[PDB]
RNA sequence: GAUGUCGGCUCGUCGCAUCCUGGGGCUGAAGAAGGUCCCAAGGGUUGGGCUGUUCGCCCAUUAAAGCGGCACGCGAGCUGG
RNA sequence: GCGAAUGCCGGCAUGAGUAACGAUAAAGAGGGUGAGAAUCCCUCUCGCCGUAAGCCCAAGGGUUCCUACGCAAUGGUCGUCAGCGUAGGGUUAGGCGGGACCUAAGGUGAAGCCGAAAGGCGUAGCCGAAGGGCAGCCGGUUAAUAUUCCGGCCCUUCCCGCAGGUGCGAUGGGGGGACGCUCUAGGCUAGGGGGACCGGAGCCAUGGACGAGCCCGGCCAGAAGCGCAGGGUGGGAGGUAGGCAAAUCCGCCUCCCAACAAGCUCUGCGUGGUGGGGAAGCCCGCAACCCCCCGAAGCCAGGGAGCCAAGAAAAGCCUCUAAGCACAACCUGCGGGAACCCGUACCGCAAACCGACACAGGUGGGCGGGUGCAAGAGCACUCAGGCGCGCGGGAGAACCCUCGCCAAGGAACUCUGCAAGUUGGCCCCGUAACUUCGGGAGAAGGGGUGCUCCCUGGGGUGAUGAGCCCCGGGGAGCCGCAGUGAACAGGCUCUGGCGACUGUUUACCAAAAACACAGCUCUCUGCGAACUCGUAAGAGGAGGUAUAGGGAGCGACGCUUGCCCGGUGCCGGAAGGUCAAGGGGAGGGGUGCAAGCCCCGAACCGAAGCCCCGGUGAACGGCGGCCGUAACUAUAACGGUCCUAAGGUAGCGAAAUUCCUUGUCGGGUAAGUUCCGACCUGCACGAAAAGCGUAACGACCGGAGCGCUGUCUCGGCGAGGGACCCGGUGAAAUUGAACUGGCCGUGAAGAUGCGGCCUACCCGUGGCAGGACGAAAAGACCCCGUGGAGCUUUACUGCAGCCUGG
RNA sequence: GUGAGACCCAGUGGAGGCCCGAACCGGUGGGGGAUGCAAACCCCUCGGAUGAGCUGGGGCUAGGAGUGAAAAGCUAACCGA
RNA sequence: UCGUGGAGCCAUGGGGGAAUCUGGGCGGACCACCGCCUAAGGCUAAGUACUCCGGGUGACCGAUAGCGCACCAGUACCGU
RNA sequence: CGCGGGGUGGAGCAGCCUGGUAGCUCGUCGGGCUCAUAACCCGAAGGUCGUCGGUUCAAAUCCGGCCCCCGCAACCA
RNA sequence: CCGAGGGUAGGGCCCGUGACUGGGGCGAAGUCGUAACAAGGUAGCUGUACCGGAAGGUGCGGCUGGA
RNA sequence: GUGGGAGAGGGUGGUGGAAUUCCCGGAGUAGCGGUGAAAUGCGCAGAUACCGGGAGGAACGCCGAUGGCGAAGGCAGCCA
């Protein structure tokens, strides 16, 4: 039946993009927290 | 008169609807910059403030005169008396001898034809505005101002309106719709008559739906939810309130006063 | 750190303090009947109406339509009123 | 220093060669290939889908695409095969879709407002699309791309030169773009069906047929012009207080003409120079391309009619003038030139997307042929095209699942007709109470239904006439058990309860009598409304204005909705009582040699609140007891008395409410703890937490009947899929170790394991569930813990909010 | 039809939270399933189906908070926080 | 240290509101003496804190330890 | 079974926690007004205080035990 | 073909009986009050409407068959 | 038919003063009201009694009659 997760490319980037990552203090934080524990990958890697 | 139709459904035995022989000669709207885009929405940033609205037909609006010593003096004749998907009152299309049109809450017994015109000197007649102090105290009056030059507030309603009680220093009484007894200025405009369409008061609704053409969604009664959702849930199995009904919110929804007290509008109220 | 709780259905088995059917002594036993006690379960011990009902109370029968134990036998057998 | 912590990590066991191998659409054989094939390739049979199980597009997925090699692993078996491994190819655009266009909700956000900071609102502007706007059709090619490359036909922008035109010219003005739902006319087209006509290789089988036979196919695109359908549209001439007047453009008045039109415009459709495609047939190769009929949900489109709930924006586009500039400049021609960026493979109802899987689940748009059935996208069969579902082979037990049938009976089954049967389409007869006059109605109960031949009426298209289709009407006649001969396809009625009705809900145990609902009443709210969100700014309410908006309860409609303001709440009371700061300072105290400086501090004046006074019930709420009494008895209209704020009215009543209770009569039944009707000592109905009713409605709950049946007496046979056997692959919970029997005792009170006695060769397989206090979950109930949460209030204490004096 | 009306007939017309019934949206009863095909599925059956309808894409509201035709329901497979 | 306490001192949201050395604050209510100090402007090394980084040591670990990673780890994989 | 309330002239009620004092209404009885019955007027009579015993000088009154009438409870299973 | 009659189904009229319930007629001397007839001690009546043990009372309008 | 008369016949619109009630303001003080007598009730929170200003509804005194009009029920301020 209609699971949870339903795949929407612009959904992902305008939800957890780096853009929107920025623009609140919170997700600067992310980005911050992020890049400090060393990810590959600050946000969802997800090309259009 | 409002139509009643033949039981064949029922919630349709019992719906009517109102007599659009008074609008006629006009179902779309003067474009003319006289209609615009209008925004829907119960809520307003984020949280719905007002409860149960949503839905109901798609609306255009009519941008209607009120106030009308933009054109003093300046005659016009009344091009047509349309329906408005805002309001409950009908309004009228109004060509000016200037050549501009605009729109008026049309009164009853204004006719399309006619002419009016607002001013001091106007005549004392069905659909002419003019100051309050400058109207014979007794004739009934509608689309009354509240303050000078702020524009109309009072008795817009279908079939409403207000009475000139007399005059008192720059203030003239008047008695609105709901009853009240308030000191108006002489100064506020007013135009001549009722407001028209009071048939209105009359027509069924009918169905549960229709009530949700007119964008009011169902409201759900207090006592039905739990004691979470408002003060009445809750009790197993049916219950009286619980002592002494009250709003979701809490305040005691029976008989209590609410507008402010040291409010200054007072001292122009008396009902 | 769990022994599923009523009733029913299905499958039974056991006790005798015996409801039938076998023997027997009294009788206020003439006969045909019955009553009461004695020995004896080998085998029997019906179909419906009402109720979740156990239990009962009815209807129509019967030789009789017995009582009670088995975790008020039986939910890793079924049903869930 | 480990033996236990349902300990942690890892490894390996047990169950066990067991369950299972993922839709019961289905397979067989012959050839190949190869080390090896049921499983790969080819062929021939066979079966399944066919509004698809076939095509095309979005999303998401990202090379799965094509070719050559390969088989460890991955495929639930096999594998030579593959969506798998290695390698190499492969995606081409001025016109398709996006961007160098437009705006929606919303987002952002110069100004501007607010906020301890972070940050919140927010104007212009900017961003934002399956919506608006915009120029490509038919074929042909590749292993793999194609409206992308190529062919033919047809367009779009810009730039230059040039000839010929005109007051040219905005981010400004106006027009326009521009809009609903339901129902529809006339033409068309797509699509489809026939043809005695056109073109074709061929075939006469098996009893017959050389046949007006059988079989195949009879189109696509196409500028200008040309027709045929439509859509748009009055022309004039003067004034003008409006278009934040800048206009000869709009808009307003005024007036010659003219109008179910014409012309002018703009589409659609045929037609068209011409290009293109072109089967069945053996050896791998013959071409027409015409005529009727049906005909859209599509096109003409901004067509028309009706209705109330009254149906986006902006740009392009016309037009108008502003500065300006008139050498500019726009406009039309015509040739030359210029024409960027991103996507394009493949999957795409699924083995490539979301579900950990090659998962019987989920996933938006378009096409979706033919015959038959009243119609249809339904059902049955079938084209094209695609599949037989990635373990098989036998056997023919119980038992289970799905399915067919049954003597006689026909609900006796059972909590309950649960389930299954019966009925089923269409045409025609023909239908009751009751009702809100619509309905109840498909009431019920019946008859007809196939094919053959004859006569006969209307229509549409033609042309009036033949063909071709569309509706019919009447006679005879034939065959079966049976004619909607298969598939789709109501069982019916009577009487209660609840809710009026359609509707909503507990995603995943409750679809209901619950919620909602139209409608009734109460109440607040005069607009910077009340109310809600927010510290605020600000916002919703509402670009609304008491015929409106918020809160509450009741819940269509009908007839109605009584008494009690004692307490509680709310509304009203400029008096008094009390009352905090604050004002006021009689009077008193600490110090100084003092002037002083400090402290207390009474009268009295001091809000809201509470007190007090009064109102108020569709506000919270409440709405009695005990004695006696009639000329038989019974009973009590009547009387006494106590208490109250007042003592329950109409109506209903052993009820969704009645404990005693299966109350008592009556009805129904052979029999009725249920049901219906009555009664009324109502444990404990009762009037908007409404009372009593009500036609219609209901996958709601009860009681009866008819029909019909495997529900049952009572079980029997048969089918398919498992189970069983062989080949391949091969799990799980659980598990102290086991060499694991019965009885009567015993024991922590329910023993394979102690005692006694009694049976008992060792080991499996197919079955059944009595025990192993079997498994699974550190019992939900229960109690306990000075454990936890959610909820309530006249529990305590605070805070928001609101009232109030200074 | 009448003084004129009301009104009554046929005909046309095509209304409706109207009826039957696919797609589509549901989830009524039963059976199967229960280390499943599946952490809600399958078969038969059944409700709605021009409306308070269904649905694609783009948007907005959230933790004592949102949303809620009201179940303490839903807020990414267990929500009295 | 100061929880209203006899509660000063230092800050300061509200109200009233001076003086410039005969000025003004403090020495724990308040007075009086005695004594301390000069508010309503600003700057100022060093001693002090930490360890991403380089080095040196260790009655520190020795691949179930030691950082989560001795190895191509904040990776695979899991979750929107 | 378990809680609490109540038995006072003939009827229906006070009195009792603060013991010595039995009150109210109705009815009953005698007398009046009336032709007469009611009504109305005057006057009067009547009370083991349910009980069994105990404390006290003294008990309806306080403390116990019984007989009564009416109510309230009876839940998780 | 018709067809007595039989069968099935659904309507109509009439009669009997029915727990229980409603008034009504009738019966020497039972209970409560006293509406009406004389200002019947509130003039009577009356259609309607509400209400009460009962007669009845009151509202509104009307009548004289009352002043 | 022509010419005239009387009438509270009917229907519509409009309008006049008296009186009641209530609201506001003034002045004023201990009762008012009500009956058979009373009580309830209203009033020192300022009533009754009096003046002024205003809102609203219903009914039309004198004329009026023992009168007139209408088919009946019924019809009465003034105006058209
Ligand atoms: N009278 C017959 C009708 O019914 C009623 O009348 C009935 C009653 O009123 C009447 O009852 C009367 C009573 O009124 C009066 N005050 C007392 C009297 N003793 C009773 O009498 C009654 O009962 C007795 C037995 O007890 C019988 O013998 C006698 O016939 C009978 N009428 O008895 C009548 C029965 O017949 C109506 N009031 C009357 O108008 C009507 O016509
Ligand atoms: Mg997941
Ligand atoms: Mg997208
Ligand atoms: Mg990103
Ligand atoms: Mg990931
Ligand atoms: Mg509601
Ligand atoms: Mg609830
Ligand atoms: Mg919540
Ligand atoms: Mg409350
Ligand atoms: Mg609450
Ligand atoms: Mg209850
Ligand atoms: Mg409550
Ligand atoms: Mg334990
Ligand atoms: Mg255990
Ligand atoms: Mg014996
Ligand atoms: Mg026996
Ligand atoms: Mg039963
Ligand atoms: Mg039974
Ligand atoms: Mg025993
Ligand atoms: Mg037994
Ligand atoms: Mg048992
Ligand atoms: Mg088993
Ligand atoms: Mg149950
Ligand atoms: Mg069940
Ligand atoms: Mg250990
Ligand atoms: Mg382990
Ligand atoms: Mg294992
Ligand atoms: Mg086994
Ligand atoms: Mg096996
Ligand atoms: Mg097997
Ligand atoms: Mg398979
Ligand atoms: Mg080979
Ligand atoms: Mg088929
Ligand atoms: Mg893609
Ligand atoms: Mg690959
Ligand atoms: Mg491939
Ligand atoms: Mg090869
Ligand atoms: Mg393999
Ligand atoms: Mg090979
Ligand atoms: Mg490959
Ligand atoms: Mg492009
Ligand atoms: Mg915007
Ligand atoms: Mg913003
Ligand atoms: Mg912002
Ligand atoms: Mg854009
Ligand atoms: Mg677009
Ligand atoms: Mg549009
Ligand atoms: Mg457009
Ligand atoms: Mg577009
Ligand atoms: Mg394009
Ligand atoms: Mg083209
Ligand atoms: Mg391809
Ligand atoms: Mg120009
Ligand atoms: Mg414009
Ligand atoms: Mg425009
Ligand atoms: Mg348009
Ligand atoms: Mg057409
Ligand atoms: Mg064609
Ligand atoms: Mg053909
Ligand atoms: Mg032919
Ligand atoms: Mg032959
Ligand atoms: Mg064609
Ligand atoms: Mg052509
Ligand atoms: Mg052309
Ligand atoms: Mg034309
Ligand atoms: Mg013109
Ligand atoms: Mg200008
Ligand atoms: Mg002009
Ligand atoms: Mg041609
Ligand atoms: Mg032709
Ligand atoms: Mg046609
Ligand atoms: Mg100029
Ligand atoms: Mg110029
Ligand atoms: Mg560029
Ligand atoms: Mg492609
Ligand atoms: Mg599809
Ligand atoms: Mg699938
Ligand atoms: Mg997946
Ligand atoms: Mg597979
Ligand atoms: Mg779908
Ligand atoms: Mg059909
Ligand atoms: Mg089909
Ligand atoms: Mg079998
Ligand atoms: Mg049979
Ligand atoms: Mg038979
Ligand atoms: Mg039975
Ligand atoms: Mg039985
Ligand atoms: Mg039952
Ligand atoms: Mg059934
Ligand atoms: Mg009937
Ligand atoms: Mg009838
Ligand atoms: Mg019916
Ligand atoms: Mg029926
Ligand atoms: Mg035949
Ligand atoms: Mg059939
Ligand atoms: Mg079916
Ligand atoms: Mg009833
Ligand atoms: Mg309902
Ligand atoms: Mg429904
Ligand atoms: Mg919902
Ligand atoms: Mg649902
Ligand atoms: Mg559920
Ligand atoms: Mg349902
Ligand atoms: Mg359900
Ligand atoms: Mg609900
Ligand atoms: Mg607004
Ligand atoms: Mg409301
Ligand atoms: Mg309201
Ligand atoms: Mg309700
Ligand atoms: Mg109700
Ligand atoms: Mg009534
Ligand atoms: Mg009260
Ligand atoms: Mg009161
Ligand atoms: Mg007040
Ligand atoms: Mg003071
Ligand atoms: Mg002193
Ligand atoms: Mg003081
Ligand atoms: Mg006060
Ligand atoms: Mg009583
Ligand atoms: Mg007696
Ligand atoms: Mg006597
Ligand atoms: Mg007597
Ligand atoms: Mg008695
Ligand atoms: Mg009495
Ligand atoms: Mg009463
Ligand atoms: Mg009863
Ligand atoms: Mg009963
Ligand atoms: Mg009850
Ligand atoms: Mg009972
Ligand atoms: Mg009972
Ligand atoms: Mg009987
Ligand atoms: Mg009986
Ligand atoms: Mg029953
Ligand atoms: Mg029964
Ligand atoms: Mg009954
Ligand atoms: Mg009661
Ligand atoms: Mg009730
Ligand atoms: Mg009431
Ligand atoms: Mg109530
Ligand atoms: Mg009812
Ligand atoms: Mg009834
Ligand atoms: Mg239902
Ligand atoms: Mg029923
Ligand atoms: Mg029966
Ligand atoms: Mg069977
Ligand atoms: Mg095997
Ligand atoms: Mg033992
Ligand atoms: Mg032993
Ligand atoms: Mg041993
Ligand atoms: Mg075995
Ligand atoms: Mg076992
Ligand atoms: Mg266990
Ligand atoms: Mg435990
Ligand atoms: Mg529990
Ligand atoms: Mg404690
Ligand atoms: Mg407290
Ligand atoms: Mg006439
Ligand atoms: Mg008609
Ligand atoms: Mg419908
Ligand atoms: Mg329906
Ligand atoms: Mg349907
Ligand atoms: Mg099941
Ligand atoms: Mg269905
Ligand atoms: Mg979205
Ligand atoms: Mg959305
Ligand atoms: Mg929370
Ligand atoms: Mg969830
Ligand atoms: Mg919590
Ligand atoms: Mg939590
Ligand atoms: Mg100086
Ligand atoms: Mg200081
Ligand atoms: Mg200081
Ligand atoms: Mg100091
Ligand atoms: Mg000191
Ligand atoms: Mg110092
Ligand atoms: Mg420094
Ligand atoms: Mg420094
Ligand atoms: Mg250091
Ligand atoms: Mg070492
Ligand atoms: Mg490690
Ligand atoms: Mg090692
Ligand atoms: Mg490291
Ligand atoms: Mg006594
Ligand atoms: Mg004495
Ligand atoms: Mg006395
Ligand atoms: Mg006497
Ligand atoms: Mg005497
Ligand atoms: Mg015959
Ligand atoms: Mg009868
Ligand atoms: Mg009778
Ligand atoms: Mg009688
Ligand atoms: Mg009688
Ligand atoms: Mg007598
Ligand atoms: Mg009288
Ligand atoms: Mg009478
Ligand atoms: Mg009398
Ligand atoms: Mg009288
Ligand atoms: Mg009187
Ligand atoms: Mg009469
Ligand atoms: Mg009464
Ligand atoms: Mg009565
Ligand atoms: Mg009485
Ligand atoms: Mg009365
Ligand atoms: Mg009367
Ligand atoms: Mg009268
Ligand atoms: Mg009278
Ligand atoms: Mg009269
Ligand atoms: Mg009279
Ligand atoms: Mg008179
Ligand atoms: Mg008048
Ligand atoms: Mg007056
Ligand atoms: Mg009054
Ligand atoms: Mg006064
Ligand atoms: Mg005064
Ligand atoms: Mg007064
Ligand atoms: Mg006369
Ligand atoms: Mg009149």
């Amino acid at each position: 039946m209609k699971r949870t997760w339903q795949p929407n490319r612009r959904k992902r980037a305008k939800t957890h993009g780096f853009r929107a990552r920025m623009r609140t203090p919170g997700g600067r934080k992310v980005l911050k927290r992020r890049r400090q524990k060393g990810r590959w990958r600050l946000t969802p890697a997800v090309r259009k | 008169a409002v139509k009643k139709f033949k039981p064949y459904t029922p919630s349709r035995r019992f719906m009517t609807v109102a007599d659009f022989s008074e609008i006629t000669k006009t179902e779309p709207e003067k474009s003319l910059v006289k209609p615009l885009k209008k925004t829907g929405g119960r809520n307003n940033q984020g949280r719905i403030t007002v409860r149960f609205r949503g839905g109901g037909h798609k609306r255009l609006y009519r941008i209607i005169d009120f106030k009308r010593w933009d054109k003093v003096g300046i005659p016009a004749k009344v091009a047509a008396i349309e329906y408005d998907p805002n309001r409950s009152a009908r309004i009228a299309l109004l060509h000016y001898v200037d050549g501009e049109k605009r729109y008026i809450i049309a009164p009853d017994g204004l006719q399309v034809g006619q002419q009016v015109v607002a001013g001091p000197d106007a005549p004392i007649q069905v659909g002419n505005a003019l100051p309050l102090r400058f109207i014979p105290v007794g004739t009934v009056v509608h689309a009354v101002e509240l303050e000078p030059k702020k524009g109309a507030k009072l008795a817009r309603a279908a079939g409403t309106s207000a009475q000139i009680q007399g005059r008192e220093g720059d203030y003239v009484i008047l008695r609105l719709p709901s009853g009240e007894l308030r000191k108006v200025h002489g100064e506020c405009y007013a135009t001549v008559g009722a407001v028209g369409n009071a048939d209105h008061k009359n027509i069924v609704l009918g169905k549960a739906g229709r009530s949700r053409w007119l964008g009011r969604r169902p409201h759900v009664r207090g006592a039905a939810m739990n004691p979470v959702d408002h003060p009445h849930g809750g009790g197993e199995g049916r219950a009286p309130r619980g002592r002494p009904p009250a709003s979701p919110w809490g305040w005691q929804t029976k008989g209590l006063k609410t507008r402010k007290r040291r409010k200054p509008s007072s001292r122009f109220i008396i009902a």
